């Protein structure tokens, strides 16, 4: 125990010196963390699933690129645009054609008299391009096409009276991962200002919270840097989601780390241990639950399971080493800065007066009454649950992006018009391995295309039939008029030029990423699959392309890696209690109360966000809030268990209360503290990323004043001996004379 | 004498919960009237007592002992 602070501690100036310069070199040649997510990303759409699996094989047939990636264009003005707009528009899809290394293909639509009705709205007003680009959605080369048709838009002098924007489902995800970057520096400042305040309170000090943010500002450059050379030479990859949670989480984490050290500082400094000595006894305290705790907050990331997509798989893998690389800095890098710059006097002072009592005054109504208050937790936390009948997701982004932006502001545009959910098309496949170019094969095809319709959400679809997309009837083609010049023009843009592949682009109606707009897609498959029975096309494999089917196939990977988890983690925090801890049935209790508690979290945030701002909960707002819930739930209730066993010593309920009163105030201004952080991301520019704070927070916060106030203390003392059975329970400490 | 411990252990859990110190702490004076004491600080030296050594005062009990006269007394009976 003594020695890993030896080596951190008396080379505390070496190794300073040693980040410094690793941060220094991490950044003067290697990108900045923004730069190198850009130029490393990860893909939207899945790499072992059916939908892309559809969009490969489309790729490989139609000769029109091998990827995914599909972005859009608005052209909206005051009025129906004219002759002088579709010169413009012209010369605008022949400069992009000229581009070769950025788009793939070009999936023009508006340019062809045929199909002009598919692309402008209904009042004239309007109308949109649908291009392909190079690499996977909201991967890299997405990104630079994305950046390259905004360039190239704004290099043209748009006509008057017309603007142009950017659409599409690749250009949101673009422009999700632009807004995250902008919005990166002003969460950092917002974020320091809020230690800044809430230090100035729990530390009587201004100099004590800079010192906290030249360390914090310190930890996210080197982990910015770490993550920065790992993904500049293509080891791992980035998302937009990933990046600013990686910078949030990590500014949050290591301000809590902080908040850990120099609270328990300030307790050694309230007990009368002098610099030296607090140095050592919060290493010995809160080190090794730190480092815990920053091994579960990784292995869960990088244990979320092998999904569909990688913004789980490779939304994990960074996070985790990440993760790693923030408490490595941690366990460095904070113990040396605290010994090198609090060695200066008036620099730390301890505020102890108000709030040690009051936690200790709520742990006494936790042993006299075990009973009551447990089960009073336990109703509060059912209380939560009892809206769980009245639970419900929305996969939907554009709800969850300021209109300011570009995308958004076209979503905008278009919807103005649009009455639809055009933005965001869907395209199924029917591969009969033989040529589908007769007229019998024609008249069957409709069938699908009909059977998809039936379902209700799916009013129409822009299928080989017609791009209008307007669900007639069967159609039916003369042979003669069979190949032509102009029919090619669309039938090289609907079937392979022998025809291997078929593809039906369908328009939902409504939200297309709903509840229901996904669980249609259970329902297009069963139709797919019972249609192709009975006629030529039986035995075809029917992958589901586009962006529905890509988050119907992405959520079946929700309880999966959920569940993985929920094993994963849980038998981490197995390890930690028993390696800094002696239990195992207590291990299990750790986590479970933290999965009831789940349900309260989940009730005040459906409470706070549904039920009152009217807005539903993102599916990465269940999975990734989960799962950070449950780390630094485990976290805080660790914490307090181990608290716990440092005071078994002197009894079991009379622990309770002693872990209370030393532990309620660090615990309660870390849990404000990252509440708060979280909650930050209200400016975010990325309501999504708002949400996932916003609940973080809220159930951060009901765990420090509900959870582990009262909740796991009244089970530790309901269960005394099945609470530390391995290391043999006395309840109370053998009679000691008075 | 026996009396002079039990009285040094409650004034040491005095001092412990809320900070008051053992030297002026005597058993010729209540708990809320003087040193502002809470029903749960109460319950909290009670657990304590529970906890550090051998002695057992009910639930729905401490409410009828006002004075610290009146706890040692309870004490010493058990």
């Amino acid at each position: 125990r003594p020695f890993i602070p030896r080596m951190i501690r008396t080379f505390a100036v070496p190794i300073i010196l040693g980040w410094l310069v690793t941060i220094a070199v991490l950044n003067v040649t290697v990108p900045q963390l923004e730069t190198v997510g850009q130029i490393q990303a990860v893909s939207m759409s899945p790499d072992a699933a059916p939908s892309m699996i559809s969009m490969k094989h489309i790729g490989k047939v139609f000769e029109e690129g091998d990827s995914d990636s599909a972005a859009m264009i608005v052209l909206e003005g005051q009025r129906p645009l004219g002759d002088a707009a579709h010169a413009f528009y012209d010369q605008m899809i022949g400069r992009l054609q000229a581009d070769t290394t950025h788009v793939q293909s070009l999936q023009d639509f508006w340019g062809d008299p045929l199909t002009a009705t598919g692309a402008q709205s209904s009042d004239g007003k309007a109308a949109y391009v649908q291009v392909k680009l190079a690499g996977n959605q909201g991967e890299s080369l997405a990104n630079e096409s994305v950046e390259a048709v905004k360039t190239i838009v704004e290099r043209l002098a748009p006509p008057p009276g017309v603007k142009v924007y950017v659409t599409g489902s690749a250009a949101l995800v673009a422009d999700q991962q632009q807004a995250g970057d902008r919005s990166l520096q002003v969460i950092e400042a917002v974020t320091f200002t809020v230690i800044i305040v809430m230090l100035l309170l729990v530390y009587r000090s201004i100099i004590t919270s800079a010192i906290m943010l030249t360390m914090v500002v310190l930890g996210l450059l080197a982990t910015r840097g770490g993550v920065a050379f790992l993904g500049f030479h293509r080891i791992i990859g980035l998302s937009t989601f990933a990046t600013n949670l990686l910078v949030v989480l990590a500014i949050a984490a290591a301000t809590d780390y902080a908040i850990f050290l120099i609270g328990r500082y300030q307790e050694a400094r309230g007990l009368g241990q002098d610099r030296e000595s607090a140095y050592y006894t919060m290493f010995g305290g809160t080190a090794h639950v730190v480092l815990g705790s920053g091994l579960t907050i990784a292995g869960a990331t990088f244990c979320l399971s092998f999904t569909r997509l990688p913004y789980f798989q490779t939304l994990g893998v960074p996070l985790a080493i990440g993760m790693v690389i923030v408490v490595a800095a941690a366990l460095t890098l904070g113990p040396a800065i605290i010994a090198v710059t609090s060695r200066f006097g008036k620099l730390l002072e301890p505020k102890r007066m108000a709030r040690v009592r009051g936690w200790r005054k709520v742990g006494a109504a936790i042993v006299r009454w075990p009973g009551p208050i447990l089960v009073g937790a336990v109703a509060l936390a059912l209380v939560g649950l009892l809206t769980l009948p009245g639970y419900r997701t929305n996969y939907n982004d554009r709800n969850y992006l300021p209109a300011d932006l570009p995308a958004n502001e076209g979503y905008a545009a278009a919807e103005r018009h649009f009455s639809q959910a055009r933005m965001n098309p869907e395209v199924l496949m029917v591969e009969s391995d033989h040529d589908m170019r007769n007229s019998a094969d024609f008249l069957v095809i409709n069938k699908i295309a009909k059977a998809i319709f039936a379902v209700e959400g799916i009013s129409r679809v822009q299928a080989i039939t017609r791009p209008d997309g307007k669900p007639i009837e069967s159609f039916y083609l003369p042979p003669e008029v069979f190949d032509n010049p102009d029919f090619q023009r669309g039938l090289e843009q609907f079937l392979s030029p022998d025809g291997h592949a078929v593809r039906f682009i369908i328009s939902h109606e409504g939200d297309p990423m709903s509840q229901a707009g996904i669980a249609r897609i259970a329902k297009i498959k069963t139709a797919a699959k019972e249609a192709i029975k009975g006629t030529p096309l039986e035995g075809s494999a029917i992958y589901l392309g586009g962006t529905a089917a890509m988050f119907k196939d992405l959520s079946d990977g929700n309880t999966y890696d959920l569940m993985i988890a929920g094993i994963s983690a849980l038998c981490l925090i197995f390890i930690i209690m028993l390696i800094t801890t002696r239990s195992v049935v207590a291990a299990a209790v750790i986590v479970g109360t933290v999965v009831l508690s789940l349900g309260a979290s989940f009730g005040l945030s459906v409470l706070i966000w549904q039920h009152i701002l009217g807005i539903e909960l993102h599916w990465l707002v269940l999975a990734m809030a989960v799962i950070i819930l449950l780390a630094v739930g485990a976290d805080y209730n660790l914490l307090l268990v181990a608290r716990l066993k440092e005071e078994i010593h002197a009894g079991i309920n009379t622990g309770i209360i002693r872990a209370m009163g030393g532990s309620g105030s660090v615990v309660t201004a870390a849990g404000l503290v990252f509440a708060f952080t979280m909650m930050s991301f209200a400016v975010s520019e990325l309501t999504v990323m708002a949400q996932v704070g916003t609940t973080i927070g809220m159930g951060l916060l009901f765990d420090t004043l509900i959870v582990r106030s009262f909740m796991t203390p009244s089970i530790a003392a309901l269960l005394g001996k099945w609470f530390w059975w391995p290391q043999v329970v006395r309840q109370r400490p053998i009679p000691q004379p008075w | 004498a026996t009396q002079e411990e039990i009285i040094a252990g409650l004034a040491e859990i005095i001092e412990e919960v809320t900070g008051i110190e053992p030297s002026e702490v005597t058993p010729e004076k209540s708990f809320v009237d003087d040193l502002d004491i809470d029903s749960l600080s109460m319950v909290e030296i009670a657990v304590q007592t529970e906890d550090k050594y051998g002695v057992k005062i009910p639930d729905e009990d401490l409410a009828g002992l006002r004075t610290v006269g009146d706890v040692v007394a309870y004490i010493q009976k058990l």
